[PDB]
């Protein structure tokens, strides 16, 4: 049944952990499945973080070649993108929360960590890469999840990326798709330097039978918020920041044209196209709303 | 009479809790949990919800106040501006067991809410119902009963996008 | 032991409530520590009353109201005395200083049914629902109030009247986009200069939002921008559609089932 | 004495220690057993981070306990 995935097999998990097959291979984990509740909690926490960054922990299991995530819990850190982990407050919090959840019925174990990159894409920086490398070196398995709560609102689709790094000294053989991601100027050097040390798993979402029934029952009352959204007002500081970054990139492209990585004008054009398309979508939504509601003069 | 705003995260939490317990125990069993939210004047809003630990002796259910207090400290560590609001359960119409557990919870807050979700339903509308405690005198005897409240689904952009994505789960953009 | 306690309490309460309350509260505080804490045989239906009355007389109203409300639910005490305790609780809650506990106490009193027959039910309803309390209702409440509870500052502006004026201003904040000084003074039954001073103080202290244009003599409350107002009204219209559909489907179930079935086909 | 040691991920290590050993001694025991250097290591007992130096028996050896282990990255 669909709820079969919700059954936790302690014996099978112990057997898989004790018969680790990921050691012989390196790209062993290729699929990453996320429950509906975990994804929703991650997105709401990243959004409520605001403009700052938030990070939590993820509880799941493994089934052969795929990595399943069932739950996620935040940890305080006072957020504010502190230097790194914690003044030991989060260090106590992780163990305390796991122990408390053990005696209730949350009998799954940690599988990774998630954090937010609000406004500048979904990737692993240098410190993130070092953290994931260290975690995978000792406690295995482990997956990093990066969310973009601002681009999610702006584009209408969730911006979630699951990543896993490579061992020290390992040179992956080509096979780089490298789809384009807009990244500001002040955060481009780190992305360029630390880009071949990790790979992105294919992420899919799942939900239970009761969850599906409840969502299909809830849509009958939730259809209002789609028609009363007005996305052009909630995201204006983000658009202003995007325009500032685009102007700086255009200045750099003009400097390269005057002088004597490659063709920065094309990248600036793609960024401008993305921003303008988002703005026009926001406007046409309001045009549709006006046509629906303001013209039906009794 | 207070206006209540619900969040789909609470409903998802309750449904996942029930499904997990049913799968773990082999047969369906009711679950008891707590709610968290903010009250502004007469506007009560629920945002998240965790699970409480309970035991049964004879035919009565008792909530571990020590576990509740540890969880309260833990959640105040993270969600600084959020506070306790009430409790939630899975089942049908309210029962004397529910009245007993509500009496137990009433020793913590002044007027806790009560949320009831019905996993086994045949109706067309959402099985979530919200009640509040009202104490009355009937035939010269003091009894506290339930009064149903009307709730509205709260609005949030990230919540809307996430819920729509989960519900849909599916070559242009305007498309 | 119990007989001595009853006799001492009765004599002390009479002669000491006879307008030297300081020694009464001191004696009660000193003796309360070693009273008994377990006496039984109806002796618990007088200690709580005396404690609540002392708390009322010592100008602490919210806790006295809490004690009166707790006493009002006892089955042993007669109906008339329970109604008197509830009335005292309502008066103390109304006279108490504004706060979160006061708001919850007002909510509990409103939820109570026996308050409906009380003489201060109208004022309780207005205070809870953020309405405007009129001068005639205030005068009736003052007449009903006991002389002791009317705590007035020496310079003027009795505590109850000041609280009522501030509540009237805060409730008018929910009803006007902008109001001139003359009309605010007519609404609050105070001179326009005092209305301006009170509004400015409330705005500075952060209790209410707005700004005062002195040249025109107009206080401006919230703005309610046009596009968010449009969003809210669209939401209200869709909610009306949903409610109407539910009412239709709850009255003619067979007809609405047939119509829904034919909806997909047609 | 011997005390399974469990990390957050779920791995448990069966390790041999003496009651008179100190927290630093357990840390280097874990270093030899697994490989984690004794600075990227935090042991938490009963929801409490031990102040290294403070011996161990004090804290509370009580035989088969389970000291919770969480990694760290020193500075970098
Ligand atoms: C799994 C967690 C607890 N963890 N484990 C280990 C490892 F030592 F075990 C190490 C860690 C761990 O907290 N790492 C970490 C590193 C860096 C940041 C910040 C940092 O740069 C500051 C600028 C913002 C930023 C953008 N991208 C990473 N950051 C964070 C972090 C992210 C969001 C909120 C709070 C903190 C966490
Ligand atoms: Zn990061």
């Amino acid at each position: 049944s669909i709820d079969e995935i919700y059954k936790y097999d302690k014996k099978q998990q112990q057997e898989i952990l004790a018969a680790k097959p990921w050691t012989k291979d390196h790209h062993y984990f290729k699929y990453c499945k996320i429950s509906a509740l975990a994804l929703l909690k991650m997105v709401m926490h990243a959004r409520s973080g605001g403009n700052l960054e938030v990070m939590g922990l993820m509880l799941g299991k493994v089934d052969g070649e795929t990595m399943i995530i069932m739950d996620s819990f935040a940890l305080p850190v006072e957020g504010t993108e502190t230097r790194v982990n914690a003044q030991a407050a989060a260090y106590e919090y992780m163990a305390a929360y796991i122990e408390n959840a053990k005696q209730v019925g949350r009998l799954e174990n940690a599988i990774g960590w998630y954090h937010s990159h609000p406004g500048y894409g979904c990737w692993l920086s240098g410190i993130d890469v070092s953290t994931q490398m260290l975690n995978q070196q000792f406690q295995e398995p482990f997956v990093a999840v990066v969310i973009d709560p601002t681009r999610t609102i702006s584009a209408g689709k969730v911006n979630l990326g699951a990543f896993r790094t490579y061992p020290k000294g390992y040179k992956p053989p080509d096979e780089g798709p490298s789809e384009y991601q807009t990244i500001p100027l002040n955060k481009i050097e780190d992305f360029g330097v630390h880009c071949k040390q990790y790979y992105a798993l294919e992420v899919s979402y799942f939900k239970s039978s009761l969850d599906r029934k409840l969502l299909e029952l809830l849509w009958n009352k939730y259809w209002v918020n789609t028609l009363s959204s007005s996305s052009l007002l909630t995201n204006a500081d983000y658009t202003t920041g995007q325009v500032f970054d685009l102007s700086e990139k255009l200045e750099q492209s003009e400097a390269q044209l005057g002088r004597g990585s490659e063709d920065k004008l094309a990248k600036a054009t793609r960024d401008s196209c993305k921003t303008t398309i988002e703005a026009i979508h926001g406007l046409m939504s309001q045009v549709i709303k006006d046509k629906l509601f303001n013209q039906i003069n009794i | 009479s207070v206006s209540v705003a619900l969040h789909p995260l609470v409903i998802l939490n309750i449904s996942d809790h029930w499904i997990r317990m049913r799968s773990q125990e082999g047969r369906p069993v009711q679950v008891i949990g707590a709610l968290i939210g903010k009250q502004e004047g007469r506007n009560i809003e629920v945002m998240n919800s965790f699970e409480l630990l309970s035991h049964t002796v004879e035919e009565k259910i008792i909530i571990d106040k020590e576990y509740y207090y540890t969880k309260e400290e833990q959640f105040k560590q993270v969600f600084k501006e959020l506070e306790f609001l009430g409790w939630y359960t899975t089942g049908g119409p309210p029962d004397p067991s529910d009245i007993h557990v509500h009496k137990q919870v009433c020793e913590i807050i002044e007027s806790p809410l009560f949320l009831k979700l019905n996993p086994m339903t045949k109706h067309t509308d959402l099985p979530v119902s919200v009640f509040e405690s009202v104490i009355d005198i009937i035939n010269g005897e003091a009894t506290m009963l339930f009064a149903e409240l009307t709730y509205t689904l709260a609005t949030e952009e990230a919540e809307r996008i996430g819920v729509d994505h989960v519900a849909r789960m599916t070559n242009s953009t305007v498309a | 032991v119990d007989y001595k306690l009853e006799t001492y309490l009765k004599i002390a309460r009479l002669y000491l409530e006879d307008d030297d309350p300081v020694q009464a509260e001191a004696y009660i505080n000193r003796a309360s520590l070693l009273q008994n804490e377990s006496t039984n045989e109806q002796l618990q239906i007088h200690y709580k009353v005396c404690y609540a009355r002392v708390l009322d007389y010592r100008r602490k109203f919210i806790e006295a109201a809490q004690r009166y409300n707790e006493l009002s639910y006892k089955t042993i005490v007669h109906e008339s005395e329970r109604l008197e305790a509830l009335k005292h609780a309502l008066h103390c809650t109304i006279l108490a200083s504004a706060g979160q506990q006061r708001s919850r106490m007002l909510a509990t009193l409103f939820k109570d049914e026996r308050c409906q027959q009380l003489a201060a039910y109208g004022i309780l309803e207005k205070m809870y629902l953020d309405r405007i309390i009129r001068g005639n209702q205030l005068q009736e409440f003052a007449a009903m109030l006991m002389p002791h509870q009317k705590a007035t500052t020496a310079d003027g502006s009795s505590i109850l009247d000041r609280a009522v004026i501030e509540h009237n201003l805060l409730s008018a904040s929910k009803l006007y986009n902008n109001i001139t000084f003359e009309e605010l003074g007519a609404l609050l039954e105070i001179p326009a200069a005092k209305a301006e001073k009170i509004a400015s103080q409330m705005i500075t202290e952060g209790r209410m939002n707005g700004f005062i244009d002195q040249i025109d003599g107009i206080v401006h409350f919230e703005t309610r921008e046009a596009l968010p107002t449009w969003d809210k009204q669209i939401q209200s219209l869709c909610f009306q559609v949903n409610n109407l559909l539910e009412k239709i489907s709850q009255t003619a179930p067979e007809w609405t089932a047939q119509a829904m079935e034919a909806q997909m086909a047609q | 004495m011997l005390i399974k040691v469990k990390t957050l991920t779920g791995k448990e290590i069966e390790i041999d220690i003496e009651p008179t050993d100190k927290v630093e001694r357990i840390k280097e025991r874990v270093e030899e057993k697994e490989g984690i250097p004794p600075q990227q290591q935090r042991l938490i007992y009963s929801g409490k981070q031990m102040n290294d130096e403070k011996t161990a028996a004090d804290y509370k050896i009580l035989g088969g306990s389970v000291l919770h282990l969480v990694l760290a990255l020193r500075g970098g």
